[PDB]
RNA sequence: CCGACUUACCAACCCGAUGCAAACUGCGAAUACCGGAGAAUGUUAUCACGGGAGACACACGGCGGGUGCUAACGUCCGUC
RNA sequence: UCCUCCUAAAGAGUAACGGAGGAGCACGAAGGUUGGCUAAUCCUGGUCGGACAUCAGGAGGUUAGUGCAAUGGCAUAAGCCAGCUUGACUGCGAGCGUGACGGCGCGAGCAGGUGCGAAAGCAGGUCAUAGUGAUCCGGUGGUUCUGAAUGGAAGGGCCAUC
RNA sequence: UGCCUGGCGGCCGUAGCGCGGUGGUCCCACCUGACCCCAUGCCGAACUCAGAAGUGAAACGCCGUAGCGCCGAUGGUAGUGUGGGGUCUCCCCAUGCGAGAGUAGGGAACUGCCAGGCAU
């Protein structure tokens, strides 16, 4: 890799909203936090979809508060 | 290389099993990603391919190969030796970094998402795709790029053939249907 | 009226008709009409003798047509003095040598076949003969 | 017939010059060579004249 | 592919030196080894030769395949072609560049006494 | 959400069988030309230098062609 | 006027108000050298993107390319890219080709002073063949020449140029 | 001396393609890693460096096999120099030269120097 002219390129770490997190070498430039992973996902087994995870839809469901 | 690492304990001897290959290295691996993005409105403006550029130097950690027309098609307003595409390819360990961050993030961010086609491999097991939008790698900051702009990814391996080209593929959880 | 449908060049030299045949044998049908002297046939003339000798036969069979004009013959205009560049290109024509098979027809009796061969030769410059396939 | 004649005169003061054409309308910065000289039988800068 | 690449880069230097009727020392570069023949104006015989399969030059070698290698073999040849009578040659680079056991190999020869 | 077929339509590239070419050639003569050697023959027939010229409107016939109409005791070249 | 092909009859040359096309330039890099590289086209797959833009693989093998016509040539490329650079050098020049001549062209090698390359080496312009104009008359710079009684000078000569 | 392998040639398709099989002691190739010497219009792909874990997969070498490529007679034909003829846009005769295509066939190269490994 020629070193003057090419990007700053080193370790990061990235954290899911479910808790799991990863580490990772990219150019970022700082930690981030993301809302969906690999394994969180419908498509890769997900038996368990992102309605358990919560957000803006609980914001809703507890304003109105009516099943 | 934390997915080389991966590939070489497990995936070679399932490849080796279920196959019958009869020697190791028979079992196929990713040789190098190319990361294509043909801009075709450098004409419009050249200014728009330098930003353009820069977001692929985002995404992947690597500076884009600016290429060249190569022969003038009146069809699209191109003269020879014109600036018209981006391109980076990655091998080794920068391969496997990006490789690793596209499956577990960025597929899974792909919007209207139903997973990806597994009839793309030329008909010698080399796959290749296009995403349809950008801010989909975290790289990027949202809200600081001027367009979206998506791009073609190109998977060149050593395998002979679209079926063990499937066993690698799938032995790496890549999305088929 | 055969014809090239563009040439590389418009003019030609006038040549010599020296020399035999190619193609003297019956190759495509059964029977065939084989031209025994030599000089020019013009499309014209290869295209009158190809409509008496279809509608001899009353459409029926298959009709091979095995010469084809390309050789462009130039004249000069009426009361022009020599010189002044080569003249135009007035029609074409096809150079015949001695053995050449001109016409072939199959599908036919060969009673048929002989008499629409006569008929076509009515119209052509250059001797001619009946010939039929053979084994080689 | 757009190039047009120019003279490049030696920078060693000996009045030595050759001879060559340059478009003038394009690159219109001077033309500087090390050419030889044969009155001082030695290479020297040649600068622009005429 | 790699070998037709190499004697293509290899051919202008080679053809060159046919004409001139030159004393031609050609060396060969593989991963494990390192070559070199002292080759006669008419191409066909040769002089001399000096390589790491060999068994006089592996036991001082430690791992063949350096550039104290290429020094070593270099040694080697120089002096067989000069106690042969052979002094002035020139160098054949067989499509490589004079850059790592080449060019070392061409300097080991220097010391010890050939003219190119 | 990517699909799988079908019919008497058009059908490029490709294959097999056919021809043609002054400005086509993966082939290729006879002659001609250049050079080396040998005999015989030839009044040096060869070259060089010098004195003197004339001539530079050609014609037909054979052979190889362009042009014309494979017209011309036509016209324009090559060669005898 | 000049260049390329055919006529032109397998050495050269060869005419017509014969058949076809071009030139009156361009480039300080598009030259020198070192190192490196190899197309057209088609198929398959791939975001906008489609017949045809950039990308990956395959077939194919020069069917491309050459600053500009045509022919011959070109892979050891003469085609493409980058570094350095001015040999697009000065005085000669064995020998040879081609012209009635004027003239035109090729050229190893020698001397001086250079550039690239580690070196062998290569370089006296460009893949070659068009891109051109005698002499007279003047203009400009230099010059170890001449200077109409002598010393200068004008003018002339020589060299380089317009 | 026999085999295998590497390099440099001769030669320039009878030698090149295709299809099938076969080799890892040595060699060869793939291969491991790379602050580094060095390099990428980016990229250790190539080039380079540090090495030898694995493997002969590709490639490369070798063996076999005519689906091609290629070579290729004899005879005949075309043409043609010289001389002579005709019905002279073209032919013919005497004599000399004699193709191209095609056919029967051939054909999976042969060979030189050196270096290494195995065997004797
Ligand atoms: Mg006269
Ligand atoms: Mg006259
Ligand atoms: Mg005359
Ligand atoms: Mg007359
Ligand atoms: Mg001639
Ligand atoms: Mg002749
Ligand atoms: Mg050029
Ligand atoms: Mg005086
Ligand atoms: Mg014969
Ligand atoms: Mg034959
Ligand atoms: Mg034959
Ligand atoms: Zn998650």
């Amino acid at each position: 890799m020629k070193k003057d002219i090419h990007p700053k390129y080193e370790e990061i770490t990235a954290s899911c909203s479910c808790g799991n997190v990863m580490k990772i070498r990219s150019t970022v430039g700082h930690d981030l936090n993301l809302d969906v992973c690999s394994k969180c996902h419908p498509f890769f087994t997900g038996k368990q979809r992102d309605v358990a995870t919560g957000g803006r839809v609980d914001r809703f469901n507890k304003r109105f508060n009516i099943p | 290389a934390k997915l080389h690492d991966y590939y070489k304990d497990e995936v070679v001897k399932k490849l080796m099993t279920e196959f019958n290959y009869n020697s190791v290295m028979q079992v196929p691996r990713v040789e190098k990603i190319t990361l294509n993005m043909g801009v075709g409105e450098a004409i419009a403006d050249k200014k728009l391919l330098d930003n353009a550029a820069a977001d692929l130097a985002a995404i992947s950690g690597q500076k884009p190969l600016i290429t060249k027309a190569r022969k003038s098609v009146a069809g699209f307003k191109i003269r020879q030796g014109y600036p018209i595409g981006c391109k980076v390819t990655l091998r080794g360990e920068r391969m496997w970094e990006f490789f690793e961050r596209l499956i577990t993030i960025a597929v899974p961010r792909i919007r209207d998402f139903r997973g990806l086609s597994a009839k793309s491999f030329d008909g010698r097991g080399n796959y290749s795709m296009g995403v349809r939008e950008q801010i989909i790698f975290p790289e990027i900051d949202y809200d600081k790029v001027d367009r979206v702009r998506g791009l073609d990814i190109t998977i060149t391996t050593t395998a002979k053939s679209d079926e063990e080209g499937r066993a690698l593929l799938a032995a790496f959880d890549f999305p088929f249907r | 009226m055969l014809q090239p449908k563009r040439t590389k060049f418009r003019k030609m030299h006038k040549g010599r008709n020296r020399g035999l045949a190619q193609g003297t044998d019956v190759s495509f049908g059964s029977f065939g009409l084989k031209a025994v002297g030599r000089g020019r046939l013009t499309a014209r003339q290869i295209e009158a003798a190809r409509r008496a000798m279809t509608r001899a036969v009353k459409r029926q069979g298959k009709i091979w047509i095995r010469v084809f004009p390309d050789k462009p013959i130039t004249e000069k205009p009426l009361a022009v003095r020599m010189g002044k560049g080569k003249g135009n290109v007035e029609y074409w024509v096809a150079l015949i040598q001695p053995g050449k098979v001109l016409y072939e027809m199959d599908g036919v009796p060969e009673e048929l076949a002989r008499e629409a061969f006569k008929l076509a030769a009515a119209k052509l410059p250059i001797k001619t003969t009946f010939v039929t396939k053979t084994v080689m | 017939g757009i190039r047009e004649k120019i003279k490049l005169v030696s920078s060693a003061g000996t009045g030595h010059f050759y001879t060559t054409t340059k478009n003038k309308r394009t690159k219109p910065e001077k033309l500087e060579l090390k050419k030889f000289d044969p009155v001082v039988r030695q290479h020297v800068i040649y600068k622009e004249a005429k | 592919d790699k070998k037709s690449a190499r004697i293509r880069r290899a051919t202008r230097a080679r053809r060159k030196l046919q004409e001139l009727g030159a004393t031609r020392l050609v060396v060969h570069r593989t991963p494990r080894h390192i070559y070199a023949q002292v080759i006669a104006p008419n191409g066909s015989e040769v002089l001399v030769a000096a390589s790491t399969v060999e068994k006089a030059i592996a036991e001082q070698l430690k791992y063949t395949g350096n550039k104290d290698a290429a020094a070593a073999v270099g040694k080697a040849v120089a002096e067989r072609a000069l106690e042969k009578g052979i002094k002035d040659v020139s160098f054949d680079r067989s499509g490589f560049q004079y850059h790592g056991r080449v060019q070392a190999l061409a300097d080991a020869a220097r010391e010890a006494g050939l003219q190119f």
